[PDB]
């Protein structure tokens, strides 16, 4: 069962995508065309209509009408088709299909050969270039996103998984007796860097997922937290309280040099890095009830740059360094604020009960986060502009991040 | 009546195993009068046993991220350290850790989960 939308923007892009063609008897084991149909609703920028309103089903683009669609309101269609091999591997064909004018004019085309296990993929596949082309922007259909499970029994309560960005291909990374806290992906894709509470006191590790191999980065004493991979990947930033109290660090990652960003008696922490990766935006009290600072890794003095609100944490830079995305509170209440670094504009992103830990696409235009129900914490959906709001669900499900391209 | 040494320690340790939570204010980390007599007794019994350490837990309440949630936890268990510190207790046989809000006694949004979240607990 696929994401729940809980606010549908009604305003979206009507589109067509056709159930593809699957060239076989029975059924193919995935479905192309519900995926990418819910993929572009996913988005929040298009409205891919059901087969019932569908004048035709084709497969090709030489079967296309194009006044069939028009009158519809859809400007595209995508067309597909699935060819299996004889090695239970299959191919996978898609068309995106204008329908403006005589022809019937394909502006994408593209085939794919995969195993059984890589369907969905394919079907995200198309999605990242058919969404692409149509905006002009790169989707993000074909990436990940990290989260923590608290089970309350068993031996292993604490559980950080990954799954696919829609919640499938699901599998665990990390078991623990103890809490488990704030997964950072790195760059690639390949590794990430989480606080692993086993030993009795916190501890920051990283896990190459591929083997599933620890390195352990710091284990000072006190809280060791916060990762932060800069862009580049080149190195990591975290707050450590050996010292008295939360103070920013950075290490390089190959040198495994360790620096310290930040001095002070006051607590800075949850570092989230500027696009160039020499800049850090984080949490500091150096004011009072905590702000959102920034301050170069190099050397400068750090300087406030949240001007609305009375408190603002945890916050995320966007990729192309446009927008901060963080938790805003007022009297009590918390909700994810989106805020215009230029512009200054800021705007309240949600409506739900303690909103935390908010992360940000790699092409920026949604966030996922965490918000509170009952007594359990679920994993949430919001467009950067709060326009499309969705749900995503085991036990209760934290400290949600959203994975590079990939 | 009269015990034999050995069994009183193990009455004082239930003692200091039952009651070992100090409850905190909404972030308001200083130590109340209640559990001063209670860590009196923590703090005499560790300096006479100078080869035994405890743990203290730092926890804050669902409010705030969990990151930042850190710094109330080791406050108020720095509070805590201080106090057994100025009766007596040495550096060398406490350390402190902070879950922030990663370990909760209660769940919900109720108050009654906030002020029972809100706690300093001694581990040996």
């Amino acid at each position: 069962v696929r994401i729940e939308i809980t606010q549908g923007v009604d305003s979206a892009r009507p589109i067509g995508v056709v159930p593809f063609k699957w060239m076989g008897p029975g059924t193919p084991p995935e479905e192309i065309g519900a995926i990418v149909g819910a993929d572009l609703r996913n988005s929040g920028k298009f409205n891919p209509i059901d087969a019932a309103r569908m004048p035709q089903q084709p497969s090709t683009a030489a079967e296309v009408t194009p006044a069939a669609w028009t009158a519809l309101g859809i400007d595209a269609v995508v067309v597909g088709q699935v060819q299996p091999s004889a090695d239970g591997s299959y191919v996978v064909s898609y068309q995106l299909v204008d329908t403006s004018g005589s022809a019937g004019s394909i502006l994408a085309q593209n085939q794919y050969k995969v195993t059984k296990q890589w369907l969905r993929y394919s079907a995200h596949t198309v999605s990242d270039e058919v969404f692409e082309k149509l905006t002009g922007i790169k989707g993000a259909f074909r990436t990940r996103i990290a989260y923590v499970v608290k089970t309350n029994g068993g031996k292993f309560p604490h559980e950080l998984r990954v799954s696919d960005y829609d919640g499938y291909n699901q599998f665990v990374v990390h078991r623990s007796p103890e809490p488990l806290m704030s997964p950072a992906w790195s760059p690639d894709g390949s590794k990430i860097a989480y606080v692993t509470f086993e030993s009795g006191k916190s501890a920051l590790v990283i896990q190459t997922l591929a083997n599933g191999a620890i390195r352990q980065v710091a284990s000072f004493p006190r809280h060791n937290g916060a990762p932060a991979f800069s862009p580049d990947g080149t190195k990591l930033a975290f707050a450590l309280s050996k010292s008295g109290s939360l103070n920013l660090y950075v290490m390089d990652l190959a040198s495994g040099q360790i620096s310290q960003v930040t001095d002070g008696r006051s607590n800075n922490t949850e570092p989230s890095w500027f696009p160039d990766s020499q800049n850090l935006a984080y949490t500091s009290d150096q004011g009072g009830r905590p702000q959102v600072y920034k301050v170069n890794i190099n050397g400068g003095v750090p300087q406030r740059i949240t001007w609305e609100g009375s408190q603002n944490q945890n916050a995320d830079v966007s990729p192309d360094g446009k927008f901060l995305v963080l938790v805003s509170s007022n009297g009590g209440a918390q909700h994810i604020a989106k805020q215009d670094l230029e512009t200054g504009a800021v705007q309240v992103l949600t409506d739900t009960l303690l909103d935390e830990t908010p992360s940000i696409a790699p092409n920026g235009t949604m966030v996922i986060y965490s918000s509170t129900q009952g007594l359990g914490s679920v994993l949430q959906l919001v467009s950067t502009d709060g326009r499309f709001k969705a749900r995503l669900p085991d036990g209760q499900v934290k400290f949600p991040a959203w994975s590079p391209y990939l | 009546s009269n015990l034999s040494s050995e069994e009183q320690a193990r009455l004082q340790m239930q003692e200091l195993q039952k009651n070992n939570i100090v409850y905190f204010g909404f972030d308001k980390y200083d130590i109340g009068s209640d559990f001063a007599q209670m860590l009196d007794a923590h703090a005499a019994f560790l300096r006479s046993n100078p080869s035994d350490k405890v743990v203290v837990e730092g926890h804050a309440d669902e409010r705030g991220t969990p990151e930042y949630n850190i710094a109330l936890g080791e406050r108020r268990a720095s509070a805590v350290k201080m106090y057994l510190q100025g009766k007596g207790v040495s550096a060398d046989q406490i350390s402190i850790v902070s879950y922030g809000k990663e370990k909760p006694a209660v769940l919900g949004h109720d108050e009654a989960a906030f002020a029972k979240n809100r706690r300093a607990v001694l581990v040996y």
